[PDB]
RNA sequence: ACGAAUCUCUUUGCCUUUUGGCUUAGAUCAAGUGUAGUAUCUGUUCUUUUCAUGUAACAACUAAUGACCUCAGAGGCUC
RNA sequence: ACAAUGGAUUCUGGUAUGUUCUAGCGCUUGUACUAAGUCUCAUGUACUAACAUCGAUUGC
């Protein structure tokens, strides 16, 4: 029906805070992002003096089948993305719900003209069928390489020196880094410790972490920061031979440090992926030798 | 004109091109309507259990009957059902009424010189020589009887 | 090296392997075919394994 | 960059440049692919494989020659 | 083969779902724009 | 001459890879040479374009690679 | 004693049509020796024109 068409589905947070919004209707505007088929393009601005036009990117049929708005394509209730919506319902019904989309232009147009709901769009747009699953979300919250010749590399890693105040170095050697714990999280924890925040402007610290070798190093400019990095770390572990090592403390993780006393560079950790895995396998013993 | 050209550039041409009937294809569209009417009337005489295979074979007795008509050969199929033979002879006579009357109409046009196609002069010659011999063979049988 | 696909002859040409095509779902029925779908999915994944 | 007029070419010495030789080398590998595909066929005729088999020996000898120059 | 009878005609079900073009035909130009009503 | 089951076989039923338009049968049932056009190969003519012995003394080469150190890749040293 | 004067041009025309032509990486397993191009003429061959070919007189 070209003379009887639904009103558009737009979020409240796309429309924003103001009361009256002048919206422009173009009866066959752009074509839909999803079904590649033309529709009534609505576009508007939040305020009069704004500088960003907010367009409706998809048609109302693709917006109804997913239960999303046309502008930001987030869900109409819960205001979350579709990939996260179908994952949260998957933990409640214990089965995979998923809206699947055709890669084929004759099967993008076919899938839009049917009057079904897709994915979590049966659960959402029914308020009774959505609130009880939020209650079922609440009970979930009540639960709350032996052949490698690695010996050329381990001479350059320190592994035998202590974390004292007295050496004045720029570089350090961070080992026991998990395959999680992203490179930004270690620079933010050090910069929170020194108060040298927005460090990327002045380039106060430079950090290299491999994530295969489970090891890394962080370089400082201006060596007087090195005594600030030593003195602001209180907790240390002493190996039962000696040779105390400081612990950086990312949440639930422990990262050991030794002053390198030279610049490690890239490729100190490894020059091949198969080669770097054995250095993590080399270290895992020394961590167990350091602790136990 | 140019408005049709520019919109055909921006949008492409329509996929719903329905061809009107023409002098070029009136013999083609006549047989499509003639085959559908024969295929309807036989499928309604059938008691049950007739498919796309049995409807496909019966339409070849329609083509064979019209070749026997143009040859002035009596079309008699042994074992043909008498309702279904009655249907085909009704439509072969119907097609013959159009075939003969088109030979009378086009003959009067060729005598007047009033824009007959070069193919149709060879076609009207080929029709009348079948009509002349069919009238000749019928005259032979009236003396023999 | 992967198998190359036959190139599209026209614009809306269809790769039949990528998508179930003009899928028509079996009409919803009163018989709750829920465990049957689990067993068929398990057997299908077992086949492709 | 064109080079269609230029032979394979069986002579090697005439072109001093290696970067140009980079293009000449593909000019050969492509034929290696065409004929190579032309090696297995439903008919599997001896005469067709037999000529292709000789072409393979000729190409492998050329690969030995390029390796020897290096 | 390749010269076939029709098993079914082309339906208007297929042309109804297509998108229109809006091309201007000479026989769809306006003419006889007033209807005549019987007494 | 009536087996509760399997296989093999015979006969009816089923036809299960079991003729998919049209019109003037859609039309016809025929030696060499001559001319014009395109393509390939060979011959000739015309024009254009691609280079430069022996002995003695001196200088350069056989820039790159490896290792160590400083600075935030370069600099120095040795082989 | 007669003054009378129509035309007019474009388009749809044997190779048509059809296919392949991944250089630039998506993480895991696994020092083997010297023929240029263009233009014109001639000859040879192949294809092609859906080209054409019989109009008339005699010394045994
Ligand atoms: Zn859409
Ligand atoms: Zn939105």
């Amino acid at each position: 029906d070209e003379i009887n068409e639904p009103p558009p589905n737009i979020c409240e947070q796309c429309l924003g805070d103001e009361a009256n919004i002048r919206m422009t209707k173009i009866p066959q505007g752009s074509e839909c992002k999803i079904c590649t088929l033309p529709f009534t393009l609505y576009h508007f601005k939040t305020s009069k003096r704004s500088n960003n036009i907010i367009k409706t990117l998809i048609c109302v049929r693709c917006a109804t089948q997913r239960n999303i708005c046309q502008c930001c394509m987030l869900d109409s209730r819960w205001h979350i993305p579709i990939q996260l919506r179908d994952h949260l319902i998957s933990l409640v019904n214990e089965e995979n719900v998923m809206t699947e989309e055709a890669k084929n232009d004759m099967m993008k147009r076919f899938l839009s003209l049917k009057n079904v709901k897709l994915g979590g769009a049966q659960i959402t747009s029914d308020p009774s069928e959505a609130d009880n699953i939020v209650d079922k979300l609440k009970n979930i919250l009540l639960r709350a390489y032996a052949s490698v010749d690695i010996s050329h590399i381990l001479k350059k890693l320190p592994l035998n020196e202590s974390f004292l105040k007295n050496p004045s170095t720029k570089s350090f050697f961070l080992y026991n880094i998990d395959a999680s714990i992203p490179e930004w999280k270690i620079t933010d924890t050090v910069s929170q410790l020194l108060g040298i925040k927005k460090w990327k402007d002045g380039n106060s610290l430079s950090l290299i972490v491999n994530h295969k070798a489970k090891c890394g190093g962080l370089r400082f400019q201006s060596s007087e920061l090195g005594e600030r990095f030593v003195s602001k770390i209180s907790e240390t572990l002493v190996t039962p031979k000696g040779l105390k090592r400081g612990v950086l403390l990312i949440d639930r993780f422990r990262i050991f440090i030794i002053p390198w006393s030279s610049g490690f560079s890239a490729a100190s950790f490894g020059t091949n992926t198969a080669e770097n895995i054995k250095l993590s396998l080399s270290l895992n013993k020394l961590i167990q030798l350091e602790l136990g | 004109y140019i408005g049709n050209l520019i919109t055909r550039q921006f949008e492409g041409r329509s996929n719903e091109i329905v061809k009107t009937t023409t002098k070029q294809r009136l013999d083609a569209y006549y047989d499509l309507e003639l085959r559908n009417s024969v295929m309807d009337d036989i499928l309604e005489m059938m008691p049950e259990s007739i498919r796309q295979k049995k409807a496909r074979t019966i339409l070849q007795h329609l083509s064979e009957a019209w070749r026997c008509w143009k040859a002035n050969i009596p079309w008699d199929v042994p074992g043909m059902p008498a309702p279904i033979k009655k249907i085909i002879e009704r439509y072969i006579k119907s097609k013959a009424d159009a075939w003969v009357s088109a030979a009378h109409y086009n003959r009067e046009r060729i005598k007047r010189g009033a824009h007959v196609e070069k193919t149709m002069v060879k076609k009207n010659l080929g029709r009348l020589t079948r009509l002349w011999i069919k009238n000749e063979q019928e005259r032979q049988r009236q003396i023999q009887k | 090296v992967a198998i190359k696909k036959p190139k599209k002859k026209y614009g809306t040409d269809i790769d039949y392997n990528e998508d179930i095509v003009y899928e028509q779902a079996p009409m919803p029925g009163i018989y709750d075919t829920s465990t049957e779908d689990r067993q068929i999915k398990k057997k299908f994944e077992q086949f492709e394994r | 960059k064109d080079y269609s007029r230029y032979q394979r070419p069986r002579n090697v010495s005439k072109v001093k440049s290696i970067k140009e030789a980079n293009e000449w080398k593909r000019q050969v590998s492509k034929e290696i692919k065409q004929k190579s595909t032309r090696i297995y066929d439903p008919s599997l005729n001896e005469m067709q494989i037999a000529e292709l088999n000789d072409e393979l020996n000729n190409l492998f000898k050329e690969w030995k020659r390029w390796q020897w120059h290096i | 083969t390749s010269h076939r009878p029709q098993l079914e005609a082309r339906s208007g079900a297929k042309a109804a779902a297509y998108t229109p073009t809006g091309i201007e035909h000479a026989r769809l130009l306006p003419g006889h724009t007033t209807l005549k009503y019987r007494k």
